């Protein structure tokens, strides 16, 4: 099943600072009260950072390429983000990995569906409506997890395909900001390392409706491209990472 | 299907195991096995995939629970975490130090007595000094001038080998 | 030290001539705890099986198998590996399993 | 920085001391830089090289 949404209100994307979000830890390494140098597929500071919002009438999903890697950041409140959309032409020519969270329980396949244009979710005011794919023929890989998930939450994500291993780095952060990204310091711990082995290079979030026509709940995200650098990250005597230099973003810096 | 049957016309369930490996990351594997911690030993340990020859012994580095390994400024591997119990061991090299050999002239005599540096006396006329391990020298509470010297203020001499 | 300075008298001091290393005792082998095994038992102790023209199939996958939980069974009529050895399932590593 | 003299050489050998157990760490155009993984992973003809 499939619905063209045909009331939104054209506008352009916007785009916003990074400050000095999306840091990650590299390794599954302690270290502690020292300064580690690292070359990795890193999200720059102070970099341009492009802003999706869904307000009410916006509602942002497009299909953005997914490069080297993805930071994806969410300001969200009442938990309209549920999932994301993996690969390279999203139909059943190729295979496609798909990430959910409804109601109840998070699930992640490796299929190849055949696409909505517009996929979403909905909910009634509970959960009723789930349209995101017509149809999912040669599926190679199941998982079942636990569940991943003003302004009140700040949900940061990193996405890597690298040697067919897709790593996802999460972190959850008690925000009370209204608009904007907050700006400060926050590690994003390993979450998952998923063993799919297949081509990813487009992607596209997942929002869900609210129906009483539909109603776009207050959201916001962040999209992001990792590439190649190096940071110098700082390991306290605890062992977290509480601030990281951009050796290529300023003389001071280098 | 009558269960008078006699053998080949009985039935028979099959079950076909068809073990297929795509260059995706492997994820059926068998059990791997396990052997109980043994510690304060030099013993070549393997956790996860990660190898070594060390002592293990128990650590006071409090690690956050997705971290395993721990590293040093050089990069080698000194903390650990076991998979089994959740606790944090430090990996120490298994002892090396320096044997030397103090000795008069072969025309005095032929006693010698020998240090091992930096070793501790209990893992090797046994004397523990600062700068390591010393078997064979009598040690005297009396204050003499240097004649062969030892280190950190020890200094060996022949009257038998006296430090 | 005789060896050492190449010499068979030796002055008086202090010559350092070897190194005292600490041998390997023993081999520990610590490995997280077995768990999340293979559901075996939903295929070969299952109820009701299939017909040979209508098969069924059921990928194994993302799992680990005890394959020597088989292979020790009194029960089995014929058990004929053909690719593989039966006492190296337990080692190779698949990527899945069709049963 | 009275006695920075004294800290110039302190900090010269602890630094050459650091680079040189750094230089464990490169495999200078080998497979790898542990011997155990050379000696695990090939058979003496190549492992000699
Ligand atoms: C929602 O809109 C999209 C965009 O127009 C529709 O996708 C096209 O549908 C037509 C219908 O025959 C096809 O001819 C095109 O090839 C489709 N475009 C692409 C890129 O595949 C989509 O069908 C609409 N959804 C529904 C339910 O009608
Ligand atoms: C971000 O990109 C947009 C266009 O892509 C540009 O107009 C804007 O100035 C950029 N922001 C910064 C801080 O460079
Ligand atoms: C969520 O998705 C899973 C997998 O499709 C399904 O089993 C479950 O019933 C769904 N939950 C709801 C409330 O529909
Ligand atoms: C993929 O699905 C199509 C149709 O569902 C089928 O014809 C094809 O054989 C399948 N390929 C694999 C590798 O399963
Ligand atoms: C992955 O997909 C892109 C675009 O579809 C293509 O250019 C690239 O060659 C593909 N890589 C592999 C390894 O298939
Ligand atoms: C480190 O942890 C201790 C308690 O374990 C705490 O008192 C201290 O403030 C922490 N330091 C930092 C920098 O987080
Ligand atoms: C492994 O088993 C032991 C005892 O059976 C238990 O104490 C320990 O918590 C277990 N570890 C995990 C990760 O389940
Ligand atoms: C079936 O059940 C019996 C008894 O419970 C057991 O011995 C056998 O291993 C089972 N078969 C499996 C798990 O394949």
């Amino acid at each position: 099943q499939c619905v063209n949404l045909t009331t939104r209100t054209q506008l352009p994307p916007a785009y916003t600072n990074s400050f000095t979000r999306g840091v990650y830890y590299p390794d599954k390494v302690f270290r502690s009260s020292v300064l580690h140098s690292t070359q990795d597929l890193f999200l720059p500071f102070f970099s341009n950072v492009t802003w999706f919002h869904a307000i009410h009438k916006r509602f942002d999903n497009p299909v953005l390429p997914f490069n080297d890697g993805v930071y994806f950041a969410s300001t969200e409140k009442s938990n309209i983000i549920r999932g994301w959309i993996f690969g390279t032409t999203l139909d059943s020519k190729t295979q496609s990995l798909l990430i959910v969270n409804n109601a109840t329980n998070v699930v992640i396949k490796v299929c190849e569906f055949q696409f909505c244009n517009d996929p979403f979710l909905g909910v009634y005011y509970m959960e009723s409506e789930f349209r995101v794919y017509s149809s999912a023929n040669n599926c190679t890989f199941e998982y079942v997890s636990q569940p991943f998930l003003n302004f009140k939450n700040l949900r940061e994500f990193v996405f890597k395909n690298i040697d067919g291993y897709f790593k996802i780095y999460s972190k959850h952060t008690p925000i009370n900001l209204v608009r904007d990204l907050p700006q400060g310091f926050s590690a994003l711990e390993p979450l998952v390392d998923l063993p799919i082995g297949i081509n990813i290079t487009r992607f596209q979030t997942l929002l869900a409706l609210h129906r009483s026509g539909w109603t776009a709940g207050a959201a916001a995200y962040y999209v992001g491209y990792l590439q190649p650098r190096t940071f110098l990250l700082k390991y306290n005597e605890n062992g977290t990472i509480t601030d990281a230099v951009d050796c290529a973003l300023d003389p001071l810096s280098e | 299907f009558q269960p008078t049957y006699g053998v080949g016309y009985q039935p028979y369930r099959v079950v076909v195991l068809s073990f297929e490996l795509l260059h995706a990351p492997a994820t059926v594997c068998g059990p791997k096995k396990s052997t109980n911690l043994v510690k304060n030993k030099c013993v070549n340990f393997n956790f996860n995939g990660l190898t070594g020859t060390g002592v293990l012994t128990e650590s006071n580095k409090k690690f956050l629970p997705f971290q395993q390994f721990g590293r040093d400024i050089a990069d080698t591997t000194d903390a650990v975490r076991d998979p089994q119990t959740l606790e944090i061991l430090d990996i120490t090299p298994c002892s090396f130090g320096g044997v030397s050999v103090i000795t008069p002239g072969t025309n005095t005599s032929n006693q010698v007595a020998v240090l091992y540096q930096d070793v501790n006396c209990t893992e090797v006329n046994v004397f523990q000094t600062r700068a390591g391990c010393l078997i064979g020298a009598e040690h005297v509470n009396n204050s003499y001038e240097c004649d062969i010297p030892i280190g950190a203020g020890i200094c060996a001499s022949y009257q038998s080998i006296i430090a | 030290t005789k060896c050492t300075l190449k010499s068979f008298t030796v002055e008086k001091g202090i010559y350092q001539t070897s190194n005292f290393r600490v041998q390997p005792t023993e081999s520990i082998v610590r490995f997280p705890n077995i768990t999340n095994l293979c559901p075996f038992g939903e295929v070969f102790n299952a109820t009701r099986f299939a017909s040979v023209y209508a098969w069924n199939r059921k990928r194994i996958s993302n799992c680990v198998a005890d394959y020597s939980v088989l292979y020790n069974s009194a029960s089995f009529s014929t058990f004929k590996c053909y690719g593989v050895s039966p006492t190296k399932l337990n080692d190779l590593c698949f990527t899945n399993v069709y049963a | 920085s009275a006695l920075g003299k004294l800290q110039d050489v302190v900090n010269q050998n602890a630094q050459a001391l650091n680079t040189l157990v750094k230089q464990l760490s490169s495999n200078f155009g080998a497979i790898s830089s542990v011997l155990n993984d050379i000696l695990s992973r090939l058979d003496p003809p190549e492992a000699e090289v």
